[PDB]
Formats: structure tokens, C-alpha cells, sequence
């Protein structure tokens, strides 16, 4: 299902690491735990 | 007393964390919601996670994405409406996509027995092997005749576990097992006098033109969910004015049931922190000539007597609509900024440059553009910092930070992860609503001196001011207010940094 | 092919001169006319004259009057909905009054066939001796449930003249003779299931709630009149707005396909000679506390800040609804007033007073308080005037009259029967409809000096300016135009008047 | 038919003559020629 993404596309996500889906054929991101957002931009803020 | 609501979210298909991350932060997000402002994404949950907490969503403004789970049920039982505010890919407010397993085997039961009508945007079924009985909704019911073209369902199972619909489900249509997972019908099976839904086939069983996914009777009060404006326990297609005209008097006439317009909602008042319109609305900002300055205490909106004074609009809306971060390409259109109308974010792509939005790296002396800048009428959020500098020296005249958009809808003021030693926020005298944050920056030592809570103007505001560096490390290296300032606070080491 | 509307009268059961003056007034209103604004008023037309014209007339807002009348026929044959924006007596939509000769002989025929609903307000027949086939009628279909307590109606046919009612009609009701004036029931024959008006006794007959006296089809753009507002094809219960509110932007948005509101009717542009408020109402008078302008092409009737310290409402309007004139007690609420959203009547009583009102005599000083005024919404009508005085000091700021009112629906200027020597309105710059009349008025000069093609607004704007004094006798008692005066005329002796 | 107007329907009418109608039970100004009103107080 997910797959390694390219070298290409290595500073894609901002604090994760991108991924490859095969049937939506684009990339996304695994973020680090803290994080969210498309391009996991975004620090998750909480209470 | 008044619905549950959660800020929803816009993920799509990224993975927070390992499986588990993310399954948390979905419960959190969603635990207990049911009005959902933004999108519902469900995405990753793996087999045997229980989901019960979804049972009490009712209704989701935007779009719905249902996409990569191996879990065997998603019980979205009570889903009344999508109202596709926000559309994923350009085109659907409800996308299903590839919740299978290796094995072939995942997402069987989606049983949203409920899911009456959806507003705007179509529907895209894709990938879903072990789905149950969906084939069998007759989507003309709830989709809009508009987005019919648009739609691109296929429904293929070969594992085939599933059920026949019970008798009694129409037209052979049931979202599963039971009678009570037969499809409710209530635009396609409407009298021709019905104008919107109807509860029946006959012509009394027509609902108020206001009535969203239904209705349980003919007034705007019996809707089941509304299509416009919630006003107490009523649908209504606008909120009613403020002064209604008189025929014999010949002059305006005040309403007693007259409310303001608030998001979705009628309301007996506007928030302090945003512009009441004459016309008895609660905006953001001001449009055309009408500028923004408070008449009585209240954010007033009066046209401009020559050519307005410039805008700068916000970092996410405008011209910046899909704008990360104030950078390199977008820095030079707030160059005598005194206002922001929106948000600003400054993050560390800005610093390092973007090849995939095309932009190049920012010059930090550039940053001192924004020390014209002294209100700011939604968040501030700093995630980066030019790595030199000791202070947020650009934001020495900020005074006011106004909260009217909010960070994750909760935070005005958000300074996270820097190597700096001391906010230096001399002239922030007021932050009108939104929580604030300052936390992971390892060398901010004098953010607890402060006295937040005298900057706050609406009730809720609280800090989260943790793990900077400690305080015993912060004495121990000399790193307290000055002696001449020993009341209040200081943003600094010096003596100009403390407060008052 | 828009329907023709028109404003509508409120004289009552006043006669405006004779019955031929009274007819031909009555005429030149309702002319081709299809819905009225305002209220209908049928009174004193005698036997053969023909009103035919009434034939075009569908649907009226307020009330509909026919009293005193002797003609044998009023062919209101065509009208389908009452709908009661007024009352004739606070109590009444449709009022038939006394429409009998003193030789017992009277309106006869009334066919009616048409009007099938009267959303507010009762009716009153009385005395109508000649009248029949109008007995035959049951108004709960045609008047609405809440009303028919207030209802009061007696029939009496004194020789039988009148025929049966055509069987085909049901119940044997009918307002005439053929099977053409057959009572249309569309109410009370309604299946349970039907929420309002219905085509038919079956269920698939009923409806749409939006319609008001029936409907050719199902759907809501199937009615024959629409009970709140009619948006080009189809009935609605409220006009679109020009703005809304983003629920999702938090500001507000032009709305493309939002609508001004005229009569019950919705438009993008307002009809001529009409103004659009901020509220979305289209409007002829400004009678708001606002007052009118043209901005951006567009008369805006903009609120009373800076140029108007202050708004009020004319003779015989709200605040002075039954006066017949600017008196004693009534003239210190016109202070600081500098626009009349109405007309202004100036009458003998004032300064004779009447103690039926309780209305002491008018002290002439008080007329002062109008120097303020600088426009009229209405006409302005002078029939009297203190004596010692010159001219009319009390309105050398008046710069506009609307003409909107006019006198008898003609007039808008009325300066007659004073001792006056000079008009002295010295600031009017602008007439914008209605004619003028200045006559009786023996010492007055300077009158036919005026050009008062440069003052009018609208095409055939004429003058009736007679039996005042001679241009003759003042020149030679040397009453002239200043010599620094010139073609533009005078408006007084003093170059202050000039023009 | 028209019935005589009271005493108390003295000053009624300002240039007119006051007639009672039993029909409508209340009292109407035939007004004099030139004016016009409903006490008869216009001139035409
Ligand atoms: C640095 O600031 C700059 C400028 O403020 C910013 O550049 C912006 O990048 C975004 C994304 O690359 C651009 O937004 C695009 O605009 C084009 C114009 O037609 C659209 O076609 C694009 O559509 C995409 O997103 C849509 C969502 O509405 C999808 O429907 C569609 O499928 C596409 O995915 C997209 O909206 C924007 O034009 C520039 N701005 C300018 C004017 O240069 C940059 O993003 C900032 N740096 C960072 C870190 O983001
Ligand atoms: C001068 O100005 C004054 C004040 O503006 C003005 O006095 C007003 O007189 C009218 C009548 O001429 C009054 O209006 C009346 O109000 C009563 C209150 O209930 C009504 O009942 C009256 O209705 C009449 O007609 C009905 C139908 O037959 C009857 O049932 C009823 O008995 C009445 O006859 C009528 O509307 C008004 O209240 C006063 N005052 C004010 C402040 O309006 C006066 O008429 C003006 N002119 C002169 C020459 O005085
Ligand atoms: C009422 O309107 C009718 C029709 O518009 C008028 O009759 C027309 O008069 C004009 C000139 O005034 C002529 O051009 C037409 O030929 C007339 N109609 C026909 C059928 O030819 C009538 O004049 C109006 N009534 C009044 C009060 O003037
Ligand atoms: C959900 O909220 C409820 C009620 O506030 C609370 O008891 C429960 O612990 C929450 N569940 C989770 C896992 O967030
Ligand atoms: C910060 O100071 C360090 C000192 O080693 C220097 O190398 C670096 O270039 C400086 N960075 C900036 C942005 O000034
Ligand atoms: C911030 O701290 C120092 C300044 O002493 C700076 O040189 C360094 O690059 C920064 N370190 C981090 C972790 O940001
Ligand atoms: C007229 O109708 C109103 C309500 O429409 C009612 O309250 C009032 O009593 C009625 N008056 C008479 C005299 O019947």
C-alpha cells in the first residue's frame, strides 16, 4: 500500500518523512509525532 | 443546551505518526464532537480500533474522507449532512478510497443510515473490496442534482461477506443488515408540491424550504437539521434584522427577535473582539472604504471619508490563500504594513526556501519589515527564527493581537521551538481571545515573569508556558528582569524589557 | 409585458368636485391599471357611465371600497386577491356601502368571478337594495378563518329583478348570469391533505403552499397569485437579499440574483420614479427618517445625518393622520423638521380655529418653524395666509417638492386666494413632478416672471397662474423685477429674490 | 336618504352643508362649489 517515495521529493514534508501510495499515485507524508498538516508544517498545539 | 463541536481536520492522506499517533489524535480530535467545523477524515484505523467515539457526529461542514483504513466498521450512524464547504480534490464532499488490508480484507460496514442529503459537491466510491450493501443507496436522494455529472462511484467486493437488504428497505436500498439500515427517502419520493425535503409521499408531508436532511413536521422548527442559519431551535435562511421598516409609522421599527449573523448562527450579540456591522452582522474585517475603529467600546465599521489606508492581508487568505509561511517570494508586500488583516506564520522552510512552492530562502534583514506592524486581528504563529538573533526583534511594536481566526481554533499566540533567549514583546499590551503557547524553546527565560492574564479580554484565555529552559537554570545563569523593574514582569534582561 | 401598476387612492367617501370631475378622476387612475399599491376607492359613479376600465384591475394591496354608487355595473371581473394591507374602518378588506338611487333603483350586477382570496381583513355588504347574485357566495373559502367573526353582511333584494345562478355554478352561487360568473371554489373543497388553496377536490389538485388564490399546476411557479412575494416566476415567502452573510468568511457577499422589493414583487432595478432603502425595500417616498439621494446612479433615500438635522411625516399622516391642516397644536412637532415626508396643508381653520378638534386659532409667528424645511415629499398647498404679511418668509429655504402626493393626484404646487405681494421662494430650485396653481391672489407680482420650465422634472408639467394682480398694475405702480434681474425673473422686489 | 346633522354637528362643515346618512350612520359634507375636503376645507 505505501511505498518509498523518491529521493526527489526529500525536503517535501517538514517534519516527517514522505510516502507513496499506490492507488492515489501521489505523495503524502508520515509526520513526527507533534506534528500535522498536509505537509506536516504545523506543530500540533495542545491545552 | 447547545451542540458539541470539534475544529475537524485537512490531512488527507498523511499519516500522523505510527498507526497508533495517529489513531490518538483522531479520537482526540473527535471525541465527543458533533458538529464538525471543518473536514472529517478517517484515514489509517487499523482492524479492531474501536470507533464508537464517531457515533455522535451529526453533521460535517466540509468534506468527508473515509480512505485507507483496515478497520471493519466505521459507525458514522448518526451523519445527517455534508454540506461540502470544502471539497476534497476539487470535486467531493464524501471520498471512500482503498480501505482495504494486504489480504484483501478491510472496511465491510459503513452504515450511515442517516446521511440524508449532501449540499454541495459529489460523491467518489474507489477501492473498496470488502464494502457492504453501499452499492444499494439510490444517490439522486442525497446529492444535489447539480453534482450528479460529477459523481464516480464503482462498487466491486469479491471477498463477500455482506447481506441482502431486509424486504422492507425500498427499491432494494439499505446502508446494512437491519430494517433500520433501510434507506430513508425524503427528496425523491415527494409530492410535487414540495418545494425541498419531504417526510413522505403525500402533500401535508412536505418540509419548511429551511429543513436540511428532513423534517418531522411542517414548520421551520421541525427540521431535522437546517440548511442556512440555526437561530435558537428554528431554521431560517437569514437572521432576522435588527429594525424592521413600519408602513404607518414610515420609519425604522426595532425587533425584539432581531439577532446578529455568527458563523452558521443567529446570536444575541457579536463576540467583543469582532466588527458588528450597522447591518447587525459580526465580521472579521472591513470591507471596501469601511474601515475599522470602535465607536462605543464595539468594532464598528465606517466608510473611509478619502482612499483607504492600505490592507495587508494575512498569511492563508487572499493572495496568500495557500502560503505556508511568510518567505522570501510574499515578505516585500508588508513593507509598511501597520496592520495585518488575517494571520502570520513564519516557519522554517521560510529559512531554509521551498522548491516545491518555488521559493527561495528568506533573507532574516528582511524580517525587519514587520517592525511597522502593531495589530494583528487573527493569530500570530512563530515556529522559526533567524538562529542569530536573541529576540523576536521584529514584533517589538506589536500591541495588539485580536484572535478572531485562532491556531488549530484555539491559539492567538503560538511561539514554539527557538533558540532565542527572551520573547521581547515590549509593546504587546492586549490579546482579545485565543490561548496562548510558548514551549520548546530551550533558551527563553523570562515568559513566567509576565502576568498574562491582564492581557486577556474574553473569558477561557489561558497560557500553556512550558518547557523553554527551567528557571532554576535561568537564576542560576543570571537570566531574571532587571532590579530597577521588580513589579510586574519583564520580556528581557534589560531594563526597557520589563513591563510597565 | 410587466404588469401596470398604480398608486391607489384614500379619499373615502370623499367627492372630488362633482360626480363628472369625481369619474374622470377616478379614470385617469386606475387606467389600464392590473394591481394597485395602495387602496381602491369605487364612489359615487353614476348610472350610465361605463367602468369598464375596472375589467384590467387583478389584485389590489389594501382595501377595495365601492359605496354610493348608482351605476348599474361594476365590472371588477377580473380581480383575484384582496390583500389587505389596510382596513377601511380598522376592521374591513372589501366594504360595499349604500349603492342605491334615491328611486330605490342602484348597482345591480358585481361580477366578481375572480376573487377568490382576501388574505386579511373581513367584509361588509349594506345596503344594496338593486344588488342581487352576490347573495350566493360563501366567503370562508374566499376570506380567511381568522376574520369571519368581524364579517357582517345583510342582503336584501326589494323587486327580485335579478335571475337564478347558472346550475353548473355549485350550491347555486354565482356572482352573475352565465355559467362564466360561477363561483371558483378553491378552499374549502381541499382534500385533508392539501396545506393551503387547491386546484381541485383530489389530493394531487392541492397547492403549493406559496400560492394565494389558486394554482394552474403543482409546483409553486404554477399559482395564479403568490401570498408573499412573487419573484418573476414563482411565489416565495421573502424577497433574496442583496447581501449575505459568508458563514464560513465571516463577511458579507454581494449576492448576485438578490432583489430590491416593490410592492409584492421582487427586481433587480427599481421602477422610475421610485428609490431603494438600505433594508432592500423599493420605495417612492422617503418617509424613513432617511432621506433621498442619488448616489452611484441610483436614488439612495440615505439616513438624516448632516444636511437634515431632522425628518417628519406630513398633514394627515401618522402623527397627524386625521388633521386637515398645519395648526396651533399640532405645528411646534414640525421644529427643526427640514424634510416633510408627505404633504402640507395650510387651511382658514388654522388661524379661525376649531373647537370640534379642540384646536385653538393658529398664531401667525409660530409659522416660523417651517423655515427649516428645504424639501417636501408631498405637494404644498397655501389656501391661507396672515394678512400683514408680505410673502411666504416661512418657506424661503424650501428647495424641493417631490411632488410624489399631489393634490387631487394633479397638483403640487398651491399658493391661492392670499394677500400676498411676492411668492419670496427664494431657495426653490426644483419641481420635480405635479403641476402649479398660484390664482386668486389680488396684490401678487413677480408670479408670471418665473421660468418655471427650469424648476420642472417630468414632461408635461403645466401652469395655471391667473387672477392675480395684472403685470399692468405693477409695472405701473413700479412693483418690477429688479433691473440686475433678468430673463431667469424674480421671485421678490429685492435682488435677494432675484432669479 | 339624508337625515339633518345635529346641533352638536354645528361646526362641522367648513364650507359645506351637513348631511346624515342613516346608512352609513355618520355625518358627510356636501361641499360648496370651489371646495372640496372632507369637511369640505379644500379648494379644487
Ligand atoms: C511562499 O509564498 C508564496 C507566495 O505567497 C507561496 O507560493 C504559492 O504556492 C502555492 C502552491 O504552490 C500556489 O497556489 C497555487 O495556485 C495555482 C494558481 O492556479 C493553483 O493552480 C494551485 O492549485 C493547487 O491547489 C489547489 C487548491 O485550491 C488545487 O485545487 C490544485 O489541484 C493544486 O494542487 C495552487 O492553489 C500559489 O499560486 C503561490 N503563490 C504565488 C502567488 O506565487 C509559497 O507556497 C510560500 N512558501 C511556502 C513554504 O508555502
Ligand atoms: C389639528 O391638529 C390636531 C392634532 O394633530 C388634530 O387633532 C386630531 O384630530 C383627529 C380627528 O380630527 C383625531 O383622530 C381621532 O382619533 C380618535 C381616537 O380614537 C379616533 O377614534 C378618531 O376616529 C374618528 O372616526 C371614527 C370612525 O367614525 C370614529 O369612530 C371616531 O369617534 C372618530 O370620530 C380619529 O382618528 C386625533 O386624535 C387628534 N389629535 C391628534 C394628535 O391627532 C386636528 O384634527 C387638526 N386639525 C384641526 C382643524 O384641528
Ligand atoms: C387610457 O389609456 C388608453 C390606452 O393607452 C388611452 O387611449 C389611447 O389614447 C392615446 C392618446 O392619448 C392614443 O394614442 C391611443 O390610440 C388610445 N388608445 C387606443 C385604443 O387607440 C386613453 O387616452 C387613456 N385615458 C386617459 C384618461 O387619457
Ligand atoms: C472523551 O471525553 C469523555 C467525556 O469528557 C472522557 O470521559 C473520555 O476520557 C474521553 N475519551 C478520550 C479517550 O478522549
Ligand atoms: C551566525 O553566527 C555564526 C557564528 O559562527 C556565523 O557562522 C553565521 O554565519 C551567522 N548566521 C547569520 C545568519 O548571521
Ligand atoms: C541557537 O543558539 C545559538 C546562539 O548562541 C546559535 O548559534 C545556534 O545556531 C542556535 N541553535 C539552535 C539549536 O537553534
Ligand atoms: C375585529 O377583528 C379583530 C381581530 O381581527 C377582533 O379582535 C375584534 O374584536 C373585531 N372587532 C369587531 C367589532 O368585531
Amino acid at each position: 500500500s505505501i511505498t518509498k517515495c523518491s529521493s526527489d521529493m526529500n525536503g517535501y514534508c517538514l517534519h516527517g518523512q514522505c510516502i507513496y501510495l499506490v492507488d492515489m499515485s501521489q505523495n503524502y507524508c508520515r509526520c513526527e509525532v507533534g506534528y500535522t498538516g498536509v505537509r506536516c508544517e504545523h506543530f500540533f498545539l495542545t491545552v | 443546551e447547545e451542540k458539541k463541536v470539534c475544529q475537524g481536520t485537512s490531512n488527507k492522506l498523511t499519516q500522523l505518526g505510527t498507526f497508533e499517533d495517529h489513531f490518538l489524535s483522531l479520537q482526540r480530535m473527535f471525541n465527543n464532537c458533533e458538529v464538525v467545523l471543518g473536514n472529517l477524515e478517517i484515514t489509517y484505523v487499523q482492524r479492531n480500533y474501536d470507533l464508537s467515539f464517531l457515533k455522535t457526529i451529526q453533521e460535517v461542514a466540509g468534506y468527508v474522507l473515509i480512505a485507507l483504513n483496515t478497520v471493519e466498521r466505521i459507525p458514522l450512524e448518526n451523519l445527517q449532512i455534508i454540506r461540502g464547504n470544502m471539497y476534497y480534490e476539487n470535486s467531493y464532499a464524501l471520498a471512500v478510497l482503498s480501505n482495504y488490508d494486504a489480504n484483501k480484507t478491510g472496511l465491510k460496514e459503513l452504515p450511515m443510515r442517516n446521511l440524508q442529503e449532501i449540499l454541495h459537491g459529489a460523491v467518489r466510491f474507489s477501492n473498496n473490496p470488502a464494502l457492504c450493501n453501499v452499492e444499494s443507496i439510490q444517490w439522486r436522494d442525497i446529492v444535489s442534482s447539480d453534482f450528479l455529472s460529477n459523481m464516480s462511484m464503482d462498487f466491486q467486493n469479491h471477498l463477500g461477506s455482506c447481506q441482502k437488504c431486509d424486504p422492507s428497505c425500498p427499491n432494494g436500498s439499505c446502508w446494512g443488515a437491519g430494517e433500520e439500515n433501510c434507506q430513508k427517502l425524503t427528496k425523491i419520493i415527494c409530492a410535487q408540491q414540495c418545494s425541498g425535503r419531504c417526510r413522505g409521499k403525500s402533500p401535508s408531508d412536505c418540509c419548511h424550504n429551511q429543513c436540511a436532511a428532513g423534517c418531522t413536521g411542517p414548520r421551520e422548527s421541525d427540521c431535522l437539521v437546517c440548511r442556512k442559519f440555526r437561530d435558537e431551535a428554528t431554521c431560517k435562511d437569514t437572521c432576522p434584522p435588527l429594525m424592521l421598516y413600519n408602513p404607518t409609522t414610515y420609519q425604522m421599527d426595532v425587533n425584539p427577535e432581531g439577532k446578529y449573523s455568527f458563523g452558521a448562527t443567529c446570536v444575541k450579540k457579536c463576540p467583543r473582539n469582532y466588527v458588528v456591522t450597522d447591518h447587525g452582522s459580526c465580521v472579521r474585517a472591513c470591507g471596501a472604504d469601511s474601515y475599522e475603529m470602535e465607536e462605543d467600546g464595539v468594532r464598528k465599521c465606517k466608510k473611509c471619508e478619502g482612499p483607504c489606508r492600505k490592507v495587508c492581508n494575512g498569511i492563508g487568505i487572499g493572495e496568500f490563500k495557500d502560503s505556508l509561511s511568510i518567505n522570501a517570494t510574499n515578505i516585500k508586500h508588508f513593507k509598511n504594513c501597520t496592520s495585518i488583516s488575517g494571520d502570520l506564520h513564519i516557519l522554517p522552510v521560510a529559512f531554509r526556501g521551498d522548491s516545491f512552492t518555488h521559493t527561495p530562502p528568506l533573507d532574516p534583514q528582511e524580517l525587519d519589515i514587520l517592525k511597522t506592524v502593531k495589530e494583528i486581528t487573527g493569530f500570530l504563529l512563530i515556529q522559526a527564527w533567524p538562529e542569530n538573533r536573541t529576540d523576536l526583534h521584529a514584533f517589538e511594536n506589536l500591541e495588539i493581537i485580536r484572535g478572531r481566526t485562532k491556531q488549530h481554533g484555539q491559539f492567538s499566540l503560538a511561539v514554539v521551538s527557538l533558540n532565542i533567549t527572551s520573547l521581547g514583546l515590549r509593546s504587546l499590551k492586549e490579546i482579545s481571545d485565543g490561548d496562548v503557547i510558548i514551549s520548546g524553546n530551550k533558551n527563553l527565560c523570562y515568559a513566567n515573569t509576565i502576568n498574562w492574564k491582564k492581557l486577556f479580554g474574553t473569558s477561557g484565555q489561558k497560557t500553556k508556558i512550558i518547557s523553554n529552559r527551567g528557571e532554576n537554570s535561568c537564576k542560576a545563569t543570571g537570566q531574571v528582569c532587571h532590579a530597577l523593574c521588580s513589579p510586574e514582569g519583564c520580556w528581557g534582561p534589560e531594563p526597557r524589557d520589563c513591563v510597565s
